[PDB]
């Protein structure tokens, strides 16, 4: 629910 | 930081745009904010508003937020809760950096799709 945006 | 040639600095509001998703609106942030990596020349690290997360996003995927009906997506503003949701953080953030007053979208919205007035663009700028 954190860090790095997944496409 | 970011000292490639290219457009946008830390603190810029932007609409950025990766595969899979409609442009969504982020802030340019140091790599140090990320507890990642620097981005490569050519490229910046956004957060982006409603989820907080961050992409590494090259800079010819990204334009000033202040160019705001050119990119606002009117579909995906319907279909879509986070959308709106991202839409307030980021015009809230909009509106006190520029000087401005004023569900609680609306006036908001119009706003930002009205141009960004009285202040214009220029009002957005970070500091």
């Amino acid at each position: 629910t954190g860090g790095v945006k997944k496409p | 930081e970011y000292q490639d040639g290219k457009e946008f600095g830390i603190g810029d509001l932007v609409w950025g745009k990766i595969k899979g998703f409609s442009w969504w609106p982020a802030m340019v942030v140091s790599w140090k904010a990320t507890s990642k990596r620097q981005a490569m020349s050519g490229m910046r690290w956004v957060q982006w508003f409603g989820d907080g997360k961050f992409s590494e996003v090259s800079a010819d995927k990204l334009v000033a937020l202040g160019l705001f009906s050119q990119h606002f997506n009117l579909a995906t503003f319907n279909k879509l809760v986070s959308y709106r949701k991202a839409m307030y953080h980021a015009l809230e953030k909009a509106r006190v950096r520029a000087g401005k007053t004023f569900d609680q979208l609306k006036p908001m919205l119009e706003w930002a799709h009205g141009g960004f007035k009285p202040t214009g663009i220029e009002g957005l700028k970070p500091n």
